């Protein structure tokens, strides 16, 4: 989340091979703790996984059938 | 004590014998005219960051 916007916004806060860097980057490193704990955000999985929660979607591709079918019933 | 005599070495206090004048040149830390530790503080500085 976070993360994901902070790889691109990590990405060219890096200033030249002087030593401009690391007195940005160690604040940076601070940043990395932050997200270290952002990781802890994550901590816990939801629904299983690609493509096993996949395989539910397709399950329900095809539990959608019975559904466009029994209307086809209806008289 | 509390410590088994057996296991021991005579020690030296640094702190004790100086001179106050130069405690302060050892120990003592500010951002009065100095901050000459962020030449160290590498790699990372913060700097300094927020109070604390």
């Amino acid at each position: 989340t976070l993360l994901r916007q902070g790889i691109r916004q990590l990405k060219e806060k890096v200033s030249k091979m002087e030593p401009e860097e690391m007195t940005v980057k160690e604040k940076k490193s601070i940043i990395e703790i932050l997200k270290a704990r952002i990781a802890l955000k994550k901590a816990f999985l939801k629904m299983a996984l690609s493509e096993s929660n996949d395989t539910v979607v397709k399950k329900e591709d095809v539990r959608e059938s019975p559904v466009d079918t029994f209307m086809e019933n209806a008289t | 004590d509390g410590l088994d005599a057996t296991l021991v070495e005579y020690q030296v206090f640094d702190s004790l014998r100086l001179s106050t004048k130069q405690f302060e040149k050892k120990y003592r830390i500010d951002l009065m005219e100095d901050r000459s530790l962020s030449l160290y503080m590498e790699n990372s500085i913060e700097n300094d960051s927020s109070v604390q």
